[PDB]
RNA sequence: GGGCUUAAGUUAUCCGCCGAAGCUGUGGCAACCUGUGUGGUUGGGUAGGGGAGCGUCGUGUCAGUGGUGAAGCUGCCGGGUGACUGUGUGGUGGAGUUGAUGCGAGUGAGAAUGCAGGCAUGAGUAGCGUGUGACGGGUGGGAAUCCCGUCCGCCGAUUAUC
RNA sequence: GUACCCCGGGAGGGGAGUGAAAGAGUUCCUGAAACCGGUCGCAUGCAAGCCGUCAGAGCCUGUGUGGUGAUGGCGUGCCUUUUGAAGAAUGAGCCUGCGAGUUAGUGAUGCGUGGCGAGGUUAACCCGUGGUGGGGGAGUCGUAGCGAAAGCGAGUCCGAUA
């Protein structure tokens, strides 16, 4: 019988990513991987084994090309003529948490568990966060060679 | 119009459970010699009386 | 020789309604609906018995990847290194090690590293 | 054994309702076979089951049935089973050449062995036959055959080489 | 078979526990309309239940009340329990015989009318059994 | 789809990996052919052809069996490759019926806007068929709806009488 | 065929009696399913569901097997009829019962099997009042074919004894 985690068996850690000059896609892939515990040998798709990810400097996220103006985010209220459009630059300046959360949510399985795990992603546009009681540890986005 | 399909047991019971009443509340007669339950702001069936303990009046000869 | 159908007929109905003994609504009460659902259940279970191999292999591969990336090695390089080293431990036991005996898994990671082409 | 077809059931002459417009299935009669009280489709009708078995086959089968228990030494020949009037007790005692169980008494004619026939009639473990009515079923059914002398004479004279 | 304790209503409703019960069978009222009142009456103290049912506007309050009273009376005769220390431990309504009738509609049509009945069962126990 | 040019884009090349019920491994089953002590090949399937069986009822025979409890129904614990099933074990039930081998079928139902019965859904929903009743007392377990009385209203070429 | 007592206007019930059995109480043998409920265990009020299947925590139970099942993957009913249907093509509200390849020919034509064999077999009918057994060979198929036929015949016909 293959190992399966039991409820609260796997401990969930707190991490803080400094999103200064980090591309939005890189940050979102890394955050989605951390939130779902994909870096752990005790991974299970049905049990939340992921960690808490705090992202600071979310207003300084890097965008390449003309994305800050030409890359659009859409919302619809459901009633006719109820479409709103904004750009990712204006989202990052105005509501960086919403921008980062949209980018991360697009990168997770469309689940009930994923909706629960996205609540662990705390996003702040400034360099400071209020979660010093949880002692988030720094996380560096890095690649493994070959 | 006419129902398109048979309603499921879950939905039928969901709607049907709301067809219900409430229990009548009842209050004790203020008359010491009656002490029987009656409706609030209603004359007592057992003694036909109404009012507080001090100033009682007879509403029904029953 | 007039025969009555009930004694022979109720046997399959009892069987099917026993197989449908957790289903929701008409599927657990009526023989025809339960029969349709048991047809679907048989198709689903035959398909999932074959897909179980791939599902469990995917889970093992993910766990092996996670445990070998903590040692600075990707899964593809780890598997190629174990193939070149001659250690034929399959992904089921590799994942069991990666969860239960992480030191043995890390030693296997070192074995795989030493057996890479390095080119 | 007989049943009634849809034409033999009482009534059912007229169409129950109109072909179109009623919202009901099309019916032509009330005695159609899918109706409660309607006709039976392929139910039994009177028939005879007698088969035209070749004579040689019947004779050979009776021969083999007799031989099976001639080689088993279960065939006995007696002169008679009773003296005088008709007792069942006396020939019941006499048929104890074997156990009184599935015995067949082969006597001659309906008159030459009237006394023997009436004696063995009530034993209920004895099937009594005339020699001219020997058949395979009664021989394969029997555990012993007890011929009377004249019964064996009649059987051997009737059929032989 | 050749086993003891043939099944009985008391063994299934009480089972050697003190208390009693009553059944009103073939009450010419629908089971749902009786249940609308039985749900109110279940679990209550028996005297409170009968006094409340004296004031309940529903038509099913008069049958059910009688049943409760009968149950109480039974408990006062086979068990020696008093009426004021009894509570309605169980209460349920089952369906009885439903008569078929015809109501003539327009255009030569006849619609079906179902006259439903109900069996009302009430089981009363001493108040000390409420938590035990 | 998220997101991607800091390619996760195109392109050439090299090194790995993932990926099916394919192939290999291991453990069962089955059809045909073949030397007849290796085994080989094969086993998706509608119309359709061929082969072999499960269950129901009646029945010859044999062996039985049943109030120390048959049938039927209903649980639990098992069994077979399938129809299915136990000679396991209860409950209910109250008079039949089991196994072997043959014999005969009114022998198997999910559907025909199929037939009969019973019961759901809509739903405590629509309707309760032109309208004027009110009060006092009585009867009664129970009264808006019964009886009596008093007010009031209604028909009156008819809500009258024959 | 339920005396008598209790609640009730009654209906109904509860005690009690008769009975082997009354949960055999006249709606009376057995008493299935749909359907209707009471009780207990688990789950369920952030969730998109052909309602299952595989993976799977937790709880209850543990009669160490069973109930439920958060959560993850996969997953568009059944039948008919179609090139193609989850189909917004047909039919089906549900359950129980019933409802469609049969029977007759000394029919036609095959096959399996048994008997007899250059032969096989009887029909009506007769005897057995005792039946499923015996007789009955009239007929019928095989025994030689070819030709319109006369006819000839291992040949015959078209043909000229080709
Ligand atoms: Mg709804
Ligand atoms: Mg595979
Ligand atoms: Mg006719
Ligand atoms: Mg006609
Ligand atoms: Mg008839
Ligand atoms: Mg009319
Ligand atoms: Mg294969
Ligand atoms: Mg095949
Ligand atoms: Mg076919
Ligand atoms: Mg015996
Ligand atoms: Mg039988
Ligand atoms: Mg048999
Ligand atoms: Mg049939
Ligand atoms: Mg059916
Ligand atoms: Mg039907
Ligand atoms: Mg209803
Ligand atoms: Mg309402
Ligand atoms: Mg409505
Ligand atoms: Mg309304
Ligand atoms: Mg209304
Ligand atoms: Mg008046
Ligand atoms: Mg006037
Ligand atoms: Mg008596
Ligand atoms: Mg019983
Ligand atoms: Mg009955
Ligand atoms: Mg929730
Ligand atoms: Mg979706
Ligand atoms: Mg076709
Ligand atoms: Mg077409
Ligand atoms: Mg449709
Ligand atoms: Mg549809
Ligand atoms: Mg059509
Ligand atoms: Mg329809
Ligand atoms: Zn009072």
């Amino acid at each position: 019988t293959t190992y399966s985690p039991k409820a609260g068996e796997v401990q969930r850690k707190w991490y803080v990513i400094d999103a200064e000059d980090i591309v939005l896609g890189r940050l979102a892939t890394t955050a989605a991987n951390l939130l779902r515990g994909k870096h752990k040998p005790q991974y299970a798709p049905h049990i939340d084994t992921g960690d808490f990810v705090v992202v600071v400097n979310a207003s300084k996220i890097a965008l390449t090309g003309k994305k800050a103006t030409d890359s659009l985010r859409y919302d619809h209220s459901g009633r006719p003529g109820g479409l709103r459009v904004t750009s990712i630059g204006e989202m990052l300046a105005k509501n960086p948490r919403r921008a980062v959360e949209r980018a991360v949510w697009g990168m997770m399985p469309k689940n009930k568990l994923s909706r629960q795990q996205l609540k662990k992603l705390k996003v702040y546009g400034g360099p400071e966060h209020p979660h010093a009681a949880q002692n988030p540890q720094p996380y560096e986005i890095t690649q493994i060679a070959q | 119009a006419v129902p398109k399909r048979k309603m499921s047991r879950s939905n039928t019971r969901h709607r049907r459970s709301q067809w219900k009443t409430v229990a009548t509340k009842l209050v004790t007669c203020a008359n010491p010699a009656c002490g029987e339950k009656h409706l609030p702001h209603t004359a007592c069936p057992s003694c036909g009386g109404y009012g507080p303990r001090g100033d009682r009046r007879q509403v029904v000869e029953a | 020789a007039r025969v009555k159908r009930s004694v022979n007929a109720k046997k399959k109905r009892r069987e099917v309604l026993d197989q449908a003994s957790g289903y929701r609504g008409q599927r657990s009460r009526l023989y025809r609906k339960a029969k349709e659902q048991t047809l679907h259940s048989a198709t689903y279970s035959f398909r999932d018995r074959r897909a179980k191999k791939g599902d469990f292999r995917s889970l093992w591969i993910q766990r092996i990847n996670a445990a070998s990336r903590a040692q600075g090695m990707t899964y593809n390089r780890f598997i190629n290194g174990l193939k070149n080293a001659g250690v034929e431990v399959d992904r089921k036991m590799l994942a069991e090690l990666a969860v239960s005996d992480i030191n043995a898994f890390n030693s296997l990671v070192e074995v795989a590293k030493a057996s890479q082409p390095q080119n | 054994h007989a049943t009634k077809t849809r034409g033999q059931v009482s009534g059912g002459g007229k169409k129950p309702w109109r072909q179109k417009g009623t919202g009901r299935a099309r019916q032509g009669s009330t005695r159609a076979p899918q109706w409660v009280g309607g006709g039976t489709v392929h139910g039994p009708q009177p028939r005879s089951y007698a088969q035209r078995t070749p004579k040689k086959m019947v004779g050979a089968a009776l021969r083999g049935a007799l031989s099976d228990m001639a080689r088993d030494n279960r065939i006995f020949v007696v002169t008679s089973l009773v003296d005088g009037d008709k007792p069942s007790t006396k020939q019941a005692k006499a048929v104890l050449s074997g156990l009184a169980e599935l015995r067949k008494v082969l006597v001659v004619l309906d008159r030459s062995d009237e006394i023997d026939w009436l004696s063995v009639r009530n034993l209920s473990e004895v099937h009594v036959l005339a020699a001219d009515q020997l058949n395979t079923y009664d021989v394969v059914n029997a555990r012993t055959i007890v011929f009377s002398q004249a019964g064996l004479d009649a059987f051997v004279g009737a059929r032989s080489a | 078979m050749s086993k003891t304790e043939r099944p009985s209503r008391r063994a299934a409703l009480l089972g050697d526990r003190p208390g009693s019960y009553a059944i009103a069978r073939h009450v010419r009222m629908s089971a749902s309309k009786c249940r609308r009142v039985i749900n109110l009456v279940r679990g209550m103290d028996a005297v409170d239940a009968v006094t409340m049912l004296k004031f309940q506007p529903q038509a099913a309050a008069e049958p059910i009340r009688k049943v409760i009273a009968s149950a109480m009376a039974n408990a006062e005769q086979t068990e020696g329990l008093r009426a004021d220390d009894l509570y309605i431990s169980q209460a349920f309504v089952d369906e009885g015989i439903t008569m078929r009738r015809i109501r003539p509609r327009a255009k030569g049509s006849a619609s079906r009318i179902l006259k439903r009945s109900a069996h009302i069962t009430v089981v009363v126990e001493p108040k000390e059994a409420r938590q035990a």
